[PDB]
RNA sequence: CGCUACUACCGAUUGGAUGGUUUAGUGAGGCCCUCGGAUCGGCCCCGCCGGGGUCGGCCCACGGCCCUGGCGGAGCGCUGA
RNA sequence: UAAAGUUGCUGCAGUUAAAAAGCUCGUAGUUGGAUCUCUCUCGGCCGAAGCGUUUACUUUGAAAAAAUUAGAGUGUUCAAAGCAGGCCCGAGCCGCCUGGAUACCGCAGCUAGGAAUAAUGGAAUAGGACCGCGGUUCUAUUUUGUUG
RNA sequence: UACCUGGUUGAUCCUGCCAGUAGCAUAUGCUUGUCUCAAAGAUUAAGCCAUGCAUGUCUAAGUACGCACGGCCGGUACAGUGAAACUGCGAAUGGCUCAUUAAAUCAGUUAUGGUUCCUUUGGUCGCUCGUACUUGGAUAACUGUGGUAAUUCUAGAGCUAAUACAUGCCGACGGGCGCUGACCCCCUUCGCGGGGGGGAUGCGUGCAUUUAUCAGUGGUGACUCUAGAUAACCUCGGGCCGAUCGCACGCCCCCCGUGGCGGCGACGACCCAUUCGAACGUCUGCCCUAUCAACUUUCGAUGGUAGUCGCCGUGCCUACCAUGGUGACCACGGGUGACGGGGAAUCAGGGUUCGAUUCCGGAGAGGGAGCCUGAGAAACGGCUACCACAUCCAAGGAAGGCAGCAGGCGCGCAAAUU
C-alpha cells in the first residue's frame, strides 16, 4: 500500500536505482487524520509491536496552559485562524500541530479573578451579578486581606491580552499532534510570538 | 528472515565449547537469560561432554526433570539454559559445586570449588541509576538489578553477592594495582594486575595488565574483571593461576612430566 | 525582524521568552537569554554562537543535534545552498598487482551553521557525524581554519 | 572473362513471431473515511402465575411498599451491539 | 591454468621483421634541482591540561565467525581421515593422567614509539614574538556572624 | 623441478605463430577382482506436474454430568483413565533454488544520545484516601432434524462450562502533603499599624499518557539525560492496581464461630533492566563497455521552514520558498552464460581463472499487486483479485501452486529409491 521507503528514490547523482526486494510491513504509511471540529470522535490503531496509536477525527475541547500565569485549564476550541504549512487547511478547519486556533477565555477569566480579586474582561458598563460581586468583594479579615493587596501588586496584563478577553476568545497554539495521541493540547499566544502571529492574520486578510 | 531463529548449526557455534564435527549436523542453541549466547556455557555441554554423566541429550532431560542441577542455588530444569562467567553449579545428590571460570586457554574449565564457596560469586557493575522517587539501581553483567546500593559504588567495580538473600556484602573498586581477570579477546582467561588505563573519549578505553611473571598484556575496558583487590583473589582459581605459557614451554613441561610418569 | 523570515514564528524551543516581570525590569533591556551548549571532544564553543542571535535547529551548538560517530576533513568547495555546503575529501587507493596508487576523490554534503561566517572555498573545515538531517546530509561543521594565504 | 560451391554483406516488401517500454481512456480487489441499519438485546408501561420481608382492615382470607424468578402485548418510547 | 619474458608491475617491443601522431602550442594527469643538528600552571618525581603545523612511511598493540589452508600432539592395523586418547588394577567398587595448541587473515578504520625519505606550514605595507606599565566598558563567585 | 621440443630455407641466423607437454573439471568410449571415504537434474526449462508423505501439540497444576471404561458410598458437588470439543502456544524456524540485483547485495569498521522487541533472567506489583464467603449472558463437544452431483461446505432446534467473553467491590485507610481558609491565640504599639503561630470547612493527590512552567540525586566526551517541584489533562475503538489452578496441611482466640491466621508452587499482568534479534545510518572496497559525454529537475532532482505519515532519523510525503546536485579521478546509459563473501584450481617470485553448491548475509515461491492475524509476515504446505496455465461437474457450481522428500513429462552432452 502506501510505502515510504527509500529506494524507489533518484540516487545523489540523478540515476534512479533498481529495487531489490519488494514492499515490507515495516515500510507501510496510513491515510492522514484530518482533524476537524466536532463532537468528539477518536479511532484507535493498533501499530507495530502491539502498541495503540489515538486516531483523532474530531475534537472539539483540549487542555490549553497560560504560561505567564501558569494557568493550564480545559477549554474548547472555536476556530482556526492560521496555519504557516498551508492555508488550505485553514479554510478546511483542519487542527494539526502548531497550528493557531481561537478559544475560549471563560475558565482563565474565573481563575484571574479568583486569584488576584480584580476584574478582566469586563464591559466599561460595570454591569454585574451578585456572585460575581461577592467573587470579588468578598469579607476578608486583616491577614488575607494583606495576601490580596499584595498580590494586587503584580495584577498587570497586556493590552493584547486584555482586549482578547474583552472579545471573549484567546489566540493558541497547539502544540501537540491530534492525529498521533488523539488530543489536542497546545498554549496560549503571548508576547512578541502573539505580534507575530497577530500581522501575519492581519497580512492574510 | 521473517523472525527470530531457533537453530545452531555445529560448526557455526562457538569454538570454546569443543565439539566435534561429525556427531550432527546441529548444536545446542543457549536459551535466553542472563548471558550472551556466544559467551556462555549450555547446561547439556557442561552435563554430558565436560562431566561425562549423560551420554545422549535424552540422559541430560532425564538428569534434569529429577531436580538435581542447581545454578546460582535455584533449579533450572531447562538443558540449554545458558550458564556463564562465575556462576556457581551444585548437585546436591553426588554433593559436588562448580564455578565457571576461564581457562589460560580460554575455555571453560570443570573447577570444583568448596561448598562454603559456593554460597556467594562475583559480579561487575554495568549500570548504575536513579529510579522512581529517587531510589538507586545497579544493575550487573548477570541481569541482576539491586536497589539501594553503596553510594561509592560506580561502574566497573566488583560487588560480592551472597545467593542465597541476592544482597550485597563487600565490593572492590576498579583501581591500579588490583587484580583481573581477562574475560574477551586475545587475552581471555589471563591474570594480572591493572598497571595503567588509558581514556579515550568517544571511543574504548584500554587497559594494561601484568601478570605474575612478568609479562604485559592489553584489552578494552570492557574485557576486564576485577577479581580481587591487590594481589589477593577474593575466588579460588583453576589449576593454572592465570599465566599463559608458551608452546615451547608447554612441550617441555609435556616433555618433563612424559619422562617422569613410569 | 530580521530572524522572522518564514510563515512560522522562529523560536529557541527550550528558551521560555514571555516570563512576566515588573515595569522596572521591563525599561532595562530586552535581551532574550541563549541557549548553547558544549559539544564534546575538546572542540570549543565558537563566540558567535553564545553572542548571536541566529535560529538554527541543527546547528551543533544552539540547535537539536548530537555529535557522535567519526570525526573527518574537508576542503570547502561550494557555498551555494543554504546552510550546507560541498566539500571534497582527497585520498590514494592502493592496486597491489602494480604496487602503486591512484587518486580519488569524495564530496560530502554538509551542514553549516550561521555561527561559521567568512567562510570560503579552498579552506579546511573538521566535520562531525550525527543523525540524517536530510537525504544526503549526515554530518555538521564543527570547526574551520582558513587557508595558507590568509593575511 | 568463362565453369563449380561456401560464408558474410546490402535491400521490393510485407508475414509467423515474441519480449521490453511508455501517451491517453477505462480499471478488479483490499484498506481508510462519511453514511446505512437486516437483526439481536437491556431499561420503562400493563396483565396473570410463583418466593422473602414488612404496613393496613386483621384470625389462617385479601390489598399497600419494595425486592425477586418466569410468561404474554404495546409504545417509529430510550439506550447498547 | 602453467608452458606465455606470445599482454611483459617484476618483465616484452616500435631503423629494415607488426609498429613513433606531418609539425608545434597547450588544460587535466604523471614527474620535479641543492639547503635548516615537550611545555607553564594547578593537585598527589608524577597526576590533570595543551601537545605535535599535520600527514605519508615503518615498527608495535587492540579488535578481528567457524570450516578450509599452513602447522603441534596422537600406531584410524598404514594412509586419506578423525579429535581423540593413556595408566595401573592387589581389581577404583570415591578409578587416576591428559589434549582439544599455534601461525596467517589483504585494503579501509582504531592504538603507541621512530623522525631518514617525500609532501605541507610560519615574521615583509611587520595590525611579528617575549617581559612590563597606565585609560575605559560589560557580566559572574566569595568576604564584611545572617538578612535588604 | 625457476625446464622445453617439431614445422617457413639449397643451406644459415632471426621474428613469429601453429602443433606438441603436464594439471584441473563436465561429458563420453572401452574395461573392471577386494576394502575406506564420498559428489550427484546447477548449466538447456525460476519449464509443467499424477500420487503419497513433509506441523503439530496436556501437566498435580484453564474447561469432563461421552458408563467409552472404571473402585467404594449410595442425595451424601467433583474417586480415577480419558475420546471429542472450547481455551493457550507454535506454525515468521527448518528445507529448496539462484530468477532479479553492479555502491545495489555483500565484507571489514562504526552509530542508534534517532526505534521496536514474543520469550528467558532480575527488579517492581497494600506506594492511589475513593455480591466480595466469588457477579452476568452466551457457545461448542453431546442429543435430535436437514440441503447440495460434488469440498477439511454447513443450516435449524434442545442442554451445559472457563485462565473464552464481560462486569465489578471490600481491605491497606490511621493519616500525610499541596492550595482555600471562617475563626482562636501569643509579642510590639496609648492606639492604628508591624509581626509569630494554631486552625474547622472545601479541592487535588500513586505509577504510566499529553502540554506548559520552575530549580538544579546520579551519569556521559557531549542531553532537550535520569530524578525532583508546580497547574491541568488522561481517549467508551477505554493503560496498571489478580473474581484463576495444584500439593501438603497445620498454629491461635473472651472459640466451638461468617471461625482467624499461615508454606511451597502453576498461570496472568502495566512498567524498567537483560537475552535473542530485527530495522535504519558512517568510512573504504566490485567485472566489461565512449560505435554511451554530459545527466537530474513538467510527475522531488539538491537544500531551507512548518507540518502529515511512520516504531523512530530523513523529500518518506505535502505546502511555500531558493537553484541547486553529479561528471575524464569516467558521471549517465548499456552488457554480464553477475546473488556477494568465507573459499577453489594452477602457480619460482609476480599473476590468471573459478566460486549455482551443505557456513554467514540477500532474494523468491508461475508473474504482478493488496491484505487478515500476530511480538514478529506484505507469509504463499495463509487469504483476496487480475494475467498465463490447469482439475472435477449432474453445467447450476467447486477446487489450484513440488525452486520441500521420493517420483513423472519435457529439455537437453549432461545427473540416483514413489
Ligand atoms: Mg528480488
Ligand atoms: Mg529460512
Ligand atoms: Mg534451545
Ligand atoms: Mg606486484
Ligand atoms: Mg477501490
Ligand atoms: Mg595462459
Ligand atoms: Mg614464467
Ligand atoms: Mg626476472
Ligand atoms: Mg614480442
Ligand atoms: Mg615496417
Ligand atoms: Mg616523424
Ligand atoms: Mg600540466
Ligand atoms: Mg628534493
Ligand atoms: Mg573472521
Ligand atoms: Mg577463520
Ligand atoms: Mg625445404
Ligand atoms: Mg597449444
Ligand atoms: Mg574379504
Ligand atoms: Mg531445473
Ligand atoms: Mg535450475
Ligand atoms: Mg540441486
Ligand atoms: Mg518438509
Ligand atoms: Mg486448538
Ligand atoms: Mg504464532
Ligand atoms: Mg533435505
Ligand atoms: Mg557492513
Ligand atoms: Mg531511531
Ligand atoms: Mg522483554
Ligand atoms: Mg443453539
Ligand atoms: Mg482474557
Ligand atoms: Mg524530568
Ligand atoms: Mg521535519
Ligand atoms: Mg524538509
Ligand atoms: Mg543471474
Ligand atoms: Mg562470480
Ligand atoms: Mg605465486
Ligand atoms: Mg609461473
Ligand atoms: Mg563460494
Ligand atoms: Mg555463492
Ligand atoms: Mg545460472
Ligand atoms: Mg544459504
Ligand atoms: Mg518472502
Ligand atoms: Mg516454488
Ligand atoms: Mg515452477
Ligand atoms: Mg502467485
Ligand atoms: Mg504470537
Ligand atoms: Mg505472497
Ligand atoms: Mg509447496
Ligand atoms: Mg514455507
Ligand atoms: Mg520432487
Ligand atoms: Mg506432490
Ligand atoms: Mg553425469
Ligand atoms: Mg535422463
Amino acid at each position: 500500500g502506501i510505502s515510504r521507503d527509500n529506494w524507489h528514490k533518484r540516487r545523489k547523482t540523478g540515476g534512479k536505482r533498481k529495487p531489490y526486494h519488494k514492499k515490507r510491513k515495516y515500510e507501510l504509511g496510513r491515510p492522514a487524520a484530518n482533524t476537524k471540529i466536532g463532537p468528539r470522535r477518536i479511532h484507535t490503531v493498533r501499530v507495530r509491536g502491539g502498541n495503540k496509536k489515538y486516531r483523532a477525527l474530531r475534537l472539539d475541547v483540549g487542555n490549553f496552559s497560560w504560561g505567564s500565569e501558569c494557568c493550564t485549564r480545559k477549554t474548547r476550541i472555536i476556530d482556526v485562524v492560521y496555519n504557516a504549512s498551508n492555508n488550505e487547511l485553514v479554510r478546511t478547519k483542519t487542527l494539526v500541530k502548531n497550528c493557531i486556533v481561537l478559544i475560549d477565555s471563560t475558565p482563565y477569566r474565573q481563575w484571574y479573578e479568583s486569584h488576584y480579586a480584580l476584574p478582566l474582561g469586563r464591559k466599561k458598563g460595570a454591569k454585574l451579578t451578585p456572585e460575581e460581586e461577592e467573587i470579588l468583594n468578598k469579607k476578608r479579615s486583616k491577614k488575607i486581606q494583606k495576601k490580596y493587596d499584595e498580590r494586587k501588586k503584580n495584577a498587570k496584563i497586556s493590552s493584547l491580552l486584555e482586549e482578547q478577553f474583552q472579545q471573549g476568545k484567546l489566540l493558541a497554539c497547539i502544540a501537540s499532534r491530534p492525529g498521533q495521541c488523539g488530543r489536542a493540547d497546545g498554549y496560549v499566544l503571548e508576547g512578541k510570538e502573539l505580534e507575530f502571529y497577530l500581522r501575519k492574520i492581519k497580512a492574510r486578510k | 528472515a521473517r523472525g527470530p531463529k531457533k537453530h545452531l548449526k555445529r560448526v557455526a557455534a562457538p569454538k570454546h565449547w569443543m565439539l566435534d564435527k561429525l556427531t550432527g549436523v546441529f548444536a545446542p542453541r543457549p536459551s535466553t537469560g542472563p548471558h550472551k549466547l556466544r559467551e556462555c556455557l549450555p547446561l547439556i555441554i557442561f552435563l554430558r561432554n565436560r562431566l561425562k554423566y549423560a551420554l545422549t541429550g535424552d540422559e541430560v532431560k532425564k538428569i534434569c526433570m529429577q531436580r538435581f542441577i542447581k545454578i546460582d542455588g535455584k533449579v533450572r530444569t531447562d538443558i540449554t539454559y545458558p550458564a556463564g562467567f562465575m556462576d556457581v553449579i551444585s548437585i546436591d545428590k553426588t554433593g559436588e559445586n562448580f564455578r565457571l571460570i576461564y581457562d589460560t586457554k580460554g575455555r571453560f574449565a570443570v573447577h570444583r570449588i568448596t561448598p562454603e564457596e559456593a554460597k556467594y560469586k562475583l559480579c561487575k557493575v554495568r549500570k548504575i541509576f536513579v529510579g522512581t522517587k529517587g531510589i538507586p539501581h545497579l544493575v550487573t553483567h548477570d541481569a541482576r538489578t539491586i536497589r539501594y546500593p553503596d553510594p561509592l559504588i560506580k561502574v566497573n567495580d566488583t560487588i560480592q553477592i551472597d545467593l542465597e538473600t541476592g544482597k550485597i556484602t563487600d565490593f572492590i573498586k576498579f583501581d591500579t594495582g588490583n587484580l583481573c581477570m581477562v574475560t574477551g579477546g586475545a587475552n581471555l582467561g589471563r591474570i594480572g594486575v591493572i598497571t595503567n588505563r588509558e581514556r579515550h573519549p568517544g571511543s574504548f578505553d584500554v587497559v594494561h595488565v601484568k601478570d605474575a611473571n612478568g609479562n604485559s598484556f592489553a584489552t578494552r575496558l570492557s574485557n576486564i574483571f576485577v577479581i580481587g583487590k591487590g594481589n589477593k583473589p577474593w575466588i579460588s582459581l583453576p589449576r593454572g593461576k592465570g599465566i599463559r605459557l608458551t608452546i615451547a614451554e608447554e612441550r617441555d613441561k609435556r616433555l618433563a612430566a612424559k619422562q617422569s610418569s613410569g | 525582524a530580521d530572524i522572522q523570515t518564514e510563515r512560522a514564528y522562529q523560536k529557541q524551543p527550550t528558551i521560555f521568552q514571555n516570563k512576566k516581570r515588573v515595569l522596572l525590569g521591563e525599561t532595562g533591556k530586552e535581551k532574550l537569554p541563549r541557549y548553547y551548549k558544549n559539544i564534546g571532544l575538546g572542540f570549543k564553543t565558537p563566540k558567535e554562537a553564545i553572542e548571536g542571535t541566529y535560529i538554527d535547529k541543527k546547528c551543533p551548538f544552539t540547535g537539536n543535534v548530537s555529535i557522535r560517530g567519526r570525526i573527518l576533513s574537508g576542503v570547502v568547495t561550494k557555498m551555494k545552498m543554504q546552510r550546507t555546503i560541498v566539500i571534497r575529501r582527497d585520498y590514494l587507493h592502493y592496486i597491489r598487482k602494480y604496487n602503486r596508487f591512484e587518486k580519488r576523490h569524495k564530496n560530502m554534503s554538509v551542514h553549516l551553521s550561521p555561527c561559521f561566517r567568512d567562510v570560503q572555498i579552498g579552506d579546511i573545515v573538521t566535520v562531525g557525524e550525527c543523525r540524517p538531517l536530510s537525504k544526503t546530509v549526515r554530518f555538521n561543521v564543527l570547526k574551520v581554519t582558513k587557508a595558507a594565504g590568509t593575511k
